[PDB]
């Protein structure tokens, strides 16, 4: 085949047949005292890939020579054909050459073990051979996929900002979750919420005032932006980048925005209802949630990270108030019998006489989210 | 199909091997069977000529071979 | 066992730790160095610093962001030159708002003369380049009314 | 040169040098309700490549053609030579083929001003035309470097584990900081202490207790392990 | 292949294979206001489908041709083959005639934009083609359900 | 009718607006399949035309369509 000599294989590409014969020249290096003979078989196509004996090897057209020759061994690689010509097909099986030890490789003298025969093998088309059709020239597409070298306990979670300390699978668990955050596709596709950045996970921006509806300022109201200080407009995702996407009762910490040194900061604790309860105000989507002092100061442009959480429950909250609204997919789906991989942190759960670590879970570490997100 | 070393063998082994003729007679072939066999079945003559190994085809000697041991027998 | 995650900072000074009692100990290069009037471009986030009757924001400074950090550690690239000159672009306006510099020992730089911290807008996109000799020269920034007429 | 033409060019790549002559075609797609004329001229190597007026085209051997011709523009590419013959080099100057327009393109009839005059350029080496020397065969190696567009408000710092908020250059900071974490090479070497997981920034992980040195247990005394 | 001539797609019914060359005959003759070009290309059965740009068209054996031609093109479309003949499967891969827009077509004059150039195709077998097997002219059923268009 | 396969692909359109509101598998076995993932019944418009398609394998994927909300950007 035109693959065994790289100007042909290069020029293959360009015409669509070829047909001829090779010639190859096989070459060995060894001294006046060695000893053994090696075996050329040729084996026509249309026969198969089974294992032979030497005895076999030797009822094909062959050739046997001494490991001491000098001069290369030319063999002729004929192209026995079944057809005209071939057209650039797997199904087109070719005349094989197969070499096989023949006798045992005795060398004298004071024996260095280390002593071994080295062959080499060379070809090359005879006038005989010609390609057929002239066609388009060569190129393709592509090309691969890699993934970065970082061990799971070196990463950062993408749903709740800490190190990934766990790697499980749990078939208990809800098998197709519907995580905002950490999404994104092999092909750089972010989805849902999914920030670029882990330390924009599970944390906002936001105007922070305080309105009177019950009369008794104690409730932020908090009118959503993007965290890089830019607006958030209800979109094609469920709420800002990073917002949390599951429920409970969060612990935030509000601290007025660092723009520039000297900006004076003022710095408030609140606990936000993320889940849909109920009469019920709270919505993310349409930018803008309400938190409250944990009374039970800050205001202008604020920053908010999560503190703890008090009753986490992995499913979505409510981010439309009752309205349908953008959201990645389930994951899923599995064959039966495969189960989701997990990358696992913990969250303080408090309590309340108690604070205890509680595990979430994600789909990959915020690392690979970026790396897909930037391979493309 | 085979190539002795003897290019490059030196001359510390012996090519042909000199031996005095089979004290016997050649036998007939076919020849015989033609009048009396219902058929006489020709093989391709690529079999003809190909030295092939048989069947029987290995054998090994070694030190601890003592002269008699049989290293083969064949059986037309 | 235990986890420590960072709360505030009081007294903060960007300069390191002793980590290891006044022995020598491993340590990445300073950044640098620079051509004669290039600066080291800053990401920036605010820790928050305490007091003490009084949290203020307080910033700090690094040389890539995390993500970028992580791209550069996943695809062991093949490097060809000393830098790779970079356009940082409003892709949405289209606007290009300066070139810059990123060596490889993983540092940005631009020209610039003012004294005078210079703020970027975020939004924010940067694009290679070339490659690249280290003493390319930039075009800088600040700068500022630069039309000019045959009069 | 070799690569005008795909397989020529493929082929450059496994011998080191070339000469000889090639053929140019030049196909015009016009109507019989058209005119203009179009000039081709054979500037030799050495020259320069000054902007030149349709008159001085002229001056060089030229082709013009009127665009109503049906039949295609053979032209031929010399291999005007100095030296015996090239070997693979950015200094060889070879033969070159200027194209301007010669008299503007004016079309009758309901003229229809999206109307143009399309032009293709075909070229094919002639029996002249030989490869020199057999050399190893084609392949290199790269490839290049990219970054992800994802803006810096959309990013997480480094060095404190929030996101990034400003984009700044200031010359009265220090100039060289020792920074230990957010480096890494543009190779992928990372340095310091710097690690993958923007949740492990300013962060750590020990085994903790309360030892007596003062004897008064206020004091924990954390056995750092790493943050996995 | 027999299906590029209606006289030859009827007598494929009643064969079983084929071999040999057509004669193919594109007509043009737009109005001598009209400018633009075609490329017809011959593309080798093996090389598969691939979205071909006018670059790569040049590539293969080509003709190029002025719309305003009157006189029409007459290309043989070759029956390159790997086998001794052809069978009526899905496993056969013939030689292709792709013929594509080389330059934009615009009308010059008072151009009407009604003015569209209409071609034609016309094809007769070369004397090497030839059918092969006699068998039973059909086998070509198509029993497709359908639904009532009631609304629900 | 002579069956060729396991299901037929149907289109459920307005035919007087043009709309197609979606796409369905008439299995051979005489029931409609659409793929959803809501949990939640859905309803739709009752007038409502059925055309088929192909067959068809049983394991042709549908169109959800549905959620019709992209969630998500680019660029």
């Amino acid at each position: 085949g035109p693959h065994l000599n790289p100007f042909l294989l290069h020029l293959s590409q360009m015409y669509n047949g070829w047909v001829g014969n090779m010639r190859v020249r096989i070459m060995l290096a060894g001294n006046a005292f060695t000893a053994g003979k090696i075996i050329v078989s040729c084996i026509p196509p249309g026969f198969g890939s089974h294992n032979l004996t030497i005895a076999q090897a030797t009822l094909f057209p062959h050739v046997i020579a001494d490991v001491r020759t000098l001069d290369p061994i030319e063999v002729p690689l004929e192209d026995v054909r079944n057809v005209l010509f071939h057209n650039n097909d797997r199904n087109q099986q070719t005349m094989r050459l197969v070499c096989m030890l023949y006798t045992p490789l005795r060398t004298g003298g004071g024996t260095g073990d280390s002593f071994v025969v080295a062959g080499r093998v060379m070809t090359c088309p005879s006038p005989d051979f010609n390609f057929l059709f002239l066609v388009p020239a060569a190129a393709a597409a592509a090309r691969m996929v890699d993934l970065p070298v970082i061990q799971p306990r070196l990463c950062t979670h993408a749903r709740w900002p800490a190190p990934v300390y766990g790697l499980l699978v749990d078939p208990s668990l809800p098998s197709n979750p519907q995580w905002q955050n950490g999404r994104v596709h092999v092909d750089g596709t972010l989805l849902g919420t999914t920030p670029i950045s882990g330390s924009w996970v599970s944390c906002f921006a936001a105007e922070a005032a305080y309105e009177f509806q019950s009369g008794t300022g104690e409730v932020a109201t908090f009118t959503l932006i993007e965290q890089d200080g830019s607006a958030y407009v209800p979109g094609d995702r469920a709420a800002p980048l990073g917002y949390p996407d599951f429920s409970g009762q969060l612990e935030i910490e509000v601290q007025t925005e660092t723009t520039k040194t000297g900006d004076k900061l003022k710095v408030t604790t609140f606990e936000m209802i993320l889940g849909p309860t109920t009469n019920a105000d709270q919505a993310p989507y349409q930018g803008r949630v309400f938190a409250s002092v944990t009374a039970a100061l800050v205001d202008g442009r604020v920053r908010a990270v999560p503190r703890s959480i008090y009753g986490f429950q992995d499913t979505i909250p409510e981010y439309n108030d009752g309205l349908l609204v953008p959201l990645a997919p389930p994951i899923g789906p599995f064959l039966p019998g495969e189960v989701l991989l997990r990358f696992r942190t913990y969250m303080r759960q408090i309590d309340t006489a108690d604070a205890a670590a509680e595990a979430i879970d994600c789909a990959l570490p915020q690392e690979f989210v970026s790396w897909f997100a930037s391979n493309a | 199909s085979s190539v002795d070393g003897a290019s490059g063998a030196g001359q510390l082994v012996p090519e042909v091997n000199a031996s005095d003729p089979l004290a016997m007679d050649p036998v007939a072939g076919s020849s015989t069977a033609v009048a009396t066999a219902g058929q006489v079945n020709p093989i391709d003559p690529w079999i003809i000529n190909n030295f092939v190994q048989a069947p029987q085809g290995e054998f090994t000697i070694s030190p601890n071979n003592t002269p008699g041991d049989v290293l083969f027998d064949l059986s037309l | 066992r235990v986890r420590a995650v960072p709360r505030s900072i009081y007294g903060f000074q960007d300069t390191i730790p002793e980590y290891n009692d006044g022995l020598l100990v491993p340590l990445a290069p300073p950044i640098g160095p620079f051509l004669p009037g290039e600066v080291l471009l800053r990401f920036r986030t605010y820790m928050r610093q305490i007091d003490t009757a009084d949290a203020a924001a307080e910033a700090i400074d690094c040389a890539l962001p995390q993500e970028f950090v992580s791209w550069f550690a996943s695809n062991a690239f093949t490097v060809q030159s000393e830098a790779l000159l970079l356009r940082y672009r409003n892709t949405l306006t289209g606007q290009l708002l300066f070139e810059c510099k990123l060596y490889n020992e993983g540092y940005i730089a631009l020209s610039y003369s003012g004294s005078g911290p210079l703020t970027f807008p975020t939004d924010g996109i940067f694009e290679v380049v070339s490659w690249v000799p280290r003493l390319y020269q930039l075009a800088s920034v600040g700068s500022l009314a630069t039309g000019r007429m045959l009069k």
